């Protein structure tokens, strides 16, 4: 009849009506009573003389801040009564003594701070109190000495800082026991007395600096935690008289000696993790322990592993041993069950052929930041599936296929030295592999290293249009630069200022023709087949040598631009007439060549970035000082020719042949722009470009200058065939 | 204001364990004003240290609470409350007391 | 008496399997007794040759009537909080198992 | 042993249908009953998901065969007949419903 | 150890191992042991000291002839034993006394003839005997005395003649009996006294005259049964002390008059069927008996139905009251749960629109072999689903369709004067439908098609072009006979004669002709129209008296012919007679199919020999025999013109046309012979094109071959042309 | 052939119920010869009406079977049988019997 709800088997529910007394009118047969949710302050004398039969009570969140000492009176019936949420400041002592059948008491979740002397009495069928979230500063004794029958107790998010002893002692029937979140610092020697039936005790989160001496007197304790504390040593035989142990939370500590026998003849543990335990030695002597199924020793300076670890352990599951200082392997037969294994971040060297021999659930491997230096043959032949094996950062020559058709996701990252490459034939459900070196991936699944229209397998240019314009360009190129040379070198036995910088050029070109012609020759060897050379090129010399000669052609080049500005700037401001200060630079051009391209010598992996071996590979050069000083210097170079060629251009000497060095200069310019400017496009992200037409357009711009400046100085300098038929005179 | 807050105890006359006085504020929790038990021991809350004072006649039952100078935040409802047995600590803690009394009203303007 | 279908109060502790997380008591409860009626098996005749169960069968079993879903709320590393589910049973009743 | 325990009975009684009249016979059906000693117990199950699978976990054992025979009858009728069949149990044993 | 099998479970098998003595070396713990199927012949003293824990024993069909008294000595704890199919001549009296323990005895498939006063002494624990298709030759009732304890006893297939009193007496106990397939004739008043607990009681297939008095000392039976036994009569209250009967088996009986309150206050009742109790005339006063799921009774003289049916029996579902002589039918309403209703054979006259309403899980209703003379329009709307209908051999006028659209099968079989067709826009589910009248399913072939009478546009076009030809010749050679003088030489009065008969086939063209017409794409509702119409009938006598008048004017110039030839008679009054007597003879031809009834209707065409065998086999048989003779007559008498090919003046068109004619009847004369030479088959379109073509040809083709072929005819037609000048 | 099939009864004297010969051929089943009871009323088989004849000397419990003119169907192994209560009627049925003998061999060639 009350504007609550109700049910069939004399149950009757209120919650969250807004009531504020006991609700008036409901049935006298009333065995279950839900009030939780309303907001009552307090329940007076006469509550609850309407529900004699009354079984089970809540009030969870009611706002109750008083209880009428006879307001229970008369719930001789009452069995189960939950007070959580409320603003009892204290334990009703008064209120709850005459509940003879109470069976479950709940008061967490309250503000209380004192708990009375005379608390709980004559509660005999007390059996599960909750005092959880509460503002407790001490263990309530003497109240909790009143209730030998309590099996289940929780004090937890209290204040609690010590337990005195004794006093648990007359709980005998205690089977669990939650003391986490609290400030304990220290636990008296016998403060766990007479607690022979606990079976859990959790004392996670508190401030122990010591490890608590104790639980050497509890017989039956099942699962034990203290994770979250200051704990930072664990004796010797400290679960000794804790046979049953099952579970051990200790992986959040200070830890850094764990005993030897620490972990001992605990016949029923299931998890062992410790982390952190530097000073740890040798391998715990965990003899007995034969019931393992997850093994993790980590940061420690374990030097070697037992023979007899699985063989022992033939339930053990995971085993994680990584850090730590592991040399070698014993074999790993009898490790049936074995699912993983790690062992990275170790000093492990080698592993033979009967290391991993005979494992067969095996399903994940783990070897990275190790020091292997081989591996045999049929090492990795004996195990059955395999879904993960990491052998990253070792110095591995030669990686074994053999056995590895199962495999789905490899890493063998930072492997450098292992030149010879894998294959798909064998490697056949990867779809996800990482490789050192460069583009191994050209004949595969998702490679990581996937490098295409960079260093393409098939190739080293593929496009035939491209192909055919360089060995144009390098046959001209080669051909003018060969009859130049000749011509002035055979001019006579003196040479003008301009003649002599008109050799140089030809013969700084040179260099960059050479490396077009091996450029040419490598694509030609590699059509088709590109990627096995691509390494070969890569890790080989001939990379690093054919970017150090584009290098030095640049600069040669620069320099005899910069030279002949310089004459023809003094020509117009003055004669000086040094010859021979212009030997001087001529020379002092090369040494400035030489340096230019030992920048990329000194330091390690620039020419090795592409095959192409340019200084400026797709993306952000890793020596961003040199690489970006190199190019601000080319760029800057131009100003000084402008400034000294503005006197030619506001009249447009040039008189005599002045016109093909202007032309020359400014197609120089104009091809040099493009390859700079491609090197600061990772720092402004505006600019795109595409691997492939990149690559095209660089190796376009980079002969372009070669392939031209000897056609038009001799297609534009009648001196040239001037000194064509005065050294005719030789032939005949 | 000279207010003397009086009770009596009608049930029996022999001296109680312990004998305080509280006080609620509506709808909030009761918090003690003093208590008193059998040797004389006094206690007070520290908002009432010093302008009340609790007494006793033992012989009959009345216990008086005297008040002056109150303060306006002394508006409140107050309880005589007892105990008999003496099983626990004296204090100004409600859930001791055995007997609450029906209180009445001070109203401080 | 012990041996009807009653419902019984028992305590566990709930904590998640792998997170950092704290454990709590929770206050959980359980069907159990004796069903009156005899669980039976009669064999039956059939007259058509297809497959049929070949026994007719009764099993009574204490088991719950009416429940009520309630939830917890866990603190966890981080500050982060999680919510794990369970059923209240309220009853138990005997009831046909098939 | 404790009479209310799972026993093998024997009960008789006859056959017919009355699509094809026939004679019917005597047979004695074996029946399996009795109460399964261990008790009847059923508990929920806490779960951190966001849905909830098979609240209850439940164990209630009923004795049911564990060996029976194709048995057959030749049941004349009318003259055509017919071959009945039944599955004669031979014994009793606790097991476990679901 | 043994060659036999064994078990985990304390249990020994060893069927059909061929064993001669019981197996040596098993486990002395042995609770189960069969050697069922092997080749004993004895069992010796020492048989069974091995097995001291025995607690079934099996033997059944062991071909043993002898046990020791000693042999099942000291197996006290035997419970079942099973001796079936062996060659004991009697019961082991002596052998079977010291099984205190034994609860179920097995003896049936044995020869026994005899029964020893003391057997089953001391078998207290005995709860079950089998002694079934024995010997035996009356029931043991000292051997029987012995066990009080006895739950269940069967003396089938035995040679038992009579029962005495207190024959069960000691056995108040027992709760089932058999005793069917023996030759029981009389039970004692007290035979079953002291059968207090009995609940089934088996007595078919015996020889009893009357109705056992003595099953009133039965207080709990649920189950009787005496079938396929003589009896005639229940009285009435039989099963008075009976009143926890459910099932009664009495439908195998030459049962002439049960009670009318026979079947009565038995409030457990399910089913109740009585076939053939001819003297029968009320309703059985079943009051009480409200749980009945079948009632039926058939062969009766019950002549009305009560009310209260239903309206009591709230349970019923099936109802069959076939036969009888039913003439009204009470509301059914009430009948909720009623699924069949069967009134065939019954004299049910009509179905007010009150009769079947209220009905709802109605399923199949029966109405066959009535006189329903009408159903109103929405008697059947009230009813819900339909599946089957059948209504066939009444008087249906009209039927109605409302409240039919869920209905799947219907028959209507001989509901003749159903003139009026249905339609498939309201029977939509309909796919079992048979009609009366004909053609009648051309809605939902190739005789009396739906469509037109022909059909084919090119025999449309053909018999149009046939008719007019004929017509209009026939009018020419007519007029110009009848005006050619007032005297006609006896040829021309035979042509004449000729030319007028071939009119009738002409005039049954054209109505034929202009039938179709009407017809044309929608001839079915025509076609019943025709039928029971008197113009079909007419149509069809018309083309036979044309027939026969064309056989007899050949006949007639044959004759004339052959006594020319032969002789001259010049009997021209004899001719005038014989061609009077021509009219006659296809008069009595054409009322030959008159006489009979259901001839002409056969087909629309109204041709005497229609697809399959005619009905009227002698007549129309007889016809065609006539008119082919006729043929060796005319053949007979034009051999003389023929040895020489009177002929000279103008014979030759006559033999051209005989010849034609001849030929033309030819086919369809033997088509109405084809029913019996079964080697010849026709298709039903085909057939009849090639039947309305053959019928018209001689009258189109014979006023052609007399003008065409005759120069008198264009003399005559001069000489006529001065009349008109 | 004069052959006198003698029996002999070692148990008890006293007059037993009744006491019979039967006949058994090879493999087959015991069908009875003859029968005689205590007070001297005889039943013989009908392939047994003339050729044989039982007699007895109830004092020494010496029971003889006279055959002469032996058949050649009558090549059997014979037994002497014997009842000691009351309860049941004298005749050729093997089942009432509660003693056997070993019986002998008769071979009529």
């Amino acid at each position: 009849a009350a504007p609550c709800s109700c049910d069939g088997d004399r149950r009757v529910d209120c919650s969250g009506k807004g009531l504020t007394a006991v609700p008036e009118g409901l049935s006298a047969f009333t065995q279950a009573l839900d009030i939780s949710m309303n907001n009552i302050t307090q329940l007076p004398e006469d509550a609850f003389k309407n529900f004699p039969f009354l079984e089970e009570l809540q009030l969870a969140g009611n706002d109750l801040s008083f209880i009428h000492p006879k307001a229970l009176s008369g719930l001789k019936e009452l069995k189960v009564l939950t007070l959580q949420n409320n603003q009892l400041k204290t334990v009703p002592s008064e209120a709850i003594r005459g509940l003879s059948a109470l069976q479950s008491l709940r008061l967490d979740a309250n503000h209380i701070t004192s708990v009375p002397e005379d608390s709980f009495e004559g509660l005999v069928q007390l059996r599960h109190l909750w005092l959880d979230d509460n503002s407790l500063t001490e263990v309530p004794v003497h109240p909790l000495s009143n209730l030998p029958t309590l099996q289940a107790l929780t004090l937890a998010l209290n204040k609690i800082s010590s337990i005195p002893d004794f006093a648990f002692t007359n709980l005998s029937s205690l089977v669990v026991l939650h003391l986490h979140n609290n400030k304990i610092r220290s636990l008296s020697q016998h403060c766990f007395d007479g607690l022979d039936n606990l079976e859990t005790l959790d004392l996670n989160y508190n401030n122990l600096g010591e490890f608590p001496q104790a639980i050497k007197a509890l017989p039956s304790l099942k699962e034990l935690g203290f994770h979250s504390n200051s704990i930072s040593v664990i004796p010797d035989g400290a679960f000794d008289g804790n046979p049953l142990l099952r579970t051990i939370h200790l992986y959040d500590n200070p830890l850094s000696f764990v005993g030897n026998s620490a972990f001992h003849n605990l016949s029923d543990l299931h998890s062992l993790v410790i982390r952190g335990a530097s000073m740890v030695q040798q391998f715990p002597n965990l003899t007995g322990t034969v019931h393992l199924e997850s093994l993790t020793l980590t940061g420690t300076k374990i030097s070697s592993i037992p023979n007899n670890l699985c063989q022992e352990q033939k339930m053990l599951r995971t085993l994680d041993l990584s850090y730590n200082n592991i040399r070698d392997l014993p074999s790993f037969n009898g490790c049936h069950a074995l699912e993983e294994i790690s062992l990275q971040r170790n000093q492990i060297y080698q592993i033979k052929e009967g290391t991993f021999q005979g494992l067969i659930s095996l399903r994940i491997l783990d070897l990275s930041r190790n020091l292997i230096h081989e591996i045999h043959s049929r090492a990795f032949a004996t195990l059955g599936p395999i879904t993960n094996l990491d052998v990253s950062f070792n110095e591995l020559t030669s990686f074994p296929t053999e056995g590895l058709n199962g495999l789905n996701q490899l890493k063998l990252v930072g492997n450098f030295k292992l030149k010879e490459a894998l294959a798909a034939k064998d490697f056949v459900n990867l779809r996800s592999l990482s490789v050192p070196y460069a583009y191994q991936c050209c004949a595969f699944i998702h490679c990581t290293p996937s490098t295409g229209a960079f260093k393409p397998c098939e190739y080293l240019l593929g496009s035939w249009m491209i192909r055919l314009t360089v060995w144009f360009i390098f046959l001209v190129a080669l051909f003018f630069n060969l009859l130049v040379i000749l011509t002035t070198f055979a001019s006579c036995t003196s040479l003008p200022s301009s003649k002599l910088f008109i050799g140089l050029i030809s013969v700084s070109n040179l260099f960059m023709g050479i490396y077009t012609g091996i450029l040419t020759f490598l694509d030609a060897v590699s059509w088709g087949r590109f990627a096995e050379f691509g390494i070969w090129w890569e890790t080989g010399s001939g990379c690093k040598v054919a970017g150090f000669l584009a290098v030095f052609s640049s600069e040669s080049a620069i320099f005899l631009l910069m030279l002949a500005t310089v004459e023809r700037s003094l020509s117009a401001k003055d004669k000086s007439n040094h010859l021979k200060q212009f030997r001087v630079a001529a020379l002092l051009a090369f040494l400035g060549a030489t340096v230019a391209g030992c920048f990329p010598l000194f330091h390690r992996g620039e020419y090795s970035a592409s095959p192409l071996c340019l200084p400026f590979p797709t993306g952000e050069t890793p020596s961003l000082g040199f690489t970006v000083t190199l190019v601000l210097l080319n760029s800057l170079a131009f100003l000084l020719m402008a400034v000294i060629y503005t006197k030619l251009y506001c009249n447009l000497s040039q008189s005599s042949m002045i016109k093909h060095v202007a032309w020359l200069i400014f197609t120089n310019c104009i091809f040099f722009c493009p390859v700079a400017f491609f090197s600061f496009a990772p720092l402004i992200t505006a600019i795109s470009i595409s691997p492939e037409i990149m690559k095209s357009v660089t190796l376009i711009f980079f002969p372009l200058p070669a392939c031209l400046n000897p056609v038009l100085y001799v297609f534009f300098n009648p001196k040239f065939k001037e000194d064509w038929k005065l050294l005719k005179r030789r032939v005949t | 204001g000279s207010l003397r807050l009086s009770c009596a105890a009608s049930g029996y006359t022999y001296s109680p364990y312990c004998m305080g006085w509280f006080r609620q504020a509506p709808g909030k929790a009761r918090e003690g004003v003093a208590t008193v038990d059998l040797d004389g021991s006094t206690i007070y809350a520290d908002s009432v240290k010093g302008r009340f004072t609790i007494s006793q006649d033992n012989a009959k039952n009345t216990l008086y609470l005297q008040m002056n100078s109150l303060k306006p935040e002394d508006t409140a409802m107050y309880y005589c409350a007892s105990r008999t047995r003496a099983g626990v600590t004296c204090g100004l803690n409600w859930a001791i007391f055995s007997y609450w009394g029906q209180g009445t009203q001070v109203t401080v303007s | 008496d012990p041996r009807r279908c009653m419902r019984h109060h028992y305590v566990d502790s709930i904590s998640h399997p792998l997170y950092k997380c704290s454990s709590k008591m929770v206050l959980l409860a359980r069907c159990e007794g004796h069903c009156s009626q005899a669980s039976r098996s009669e064999p039956l005749v059939s007259f058509s040759t297809v497959l049929k169960q070949p026994f007719r069968s009764s099993c009574h079993c204490c088991r719950p009537q009416t429940s009520k879903l309630k939830a917890l709320r866990l603190r966890c590393s981080g500050g982060m909080r999680l919510t794990a589910t369970y059923r209240y049973i309220l009853s138990c009743h005997c009831e046909e198992c098939n």
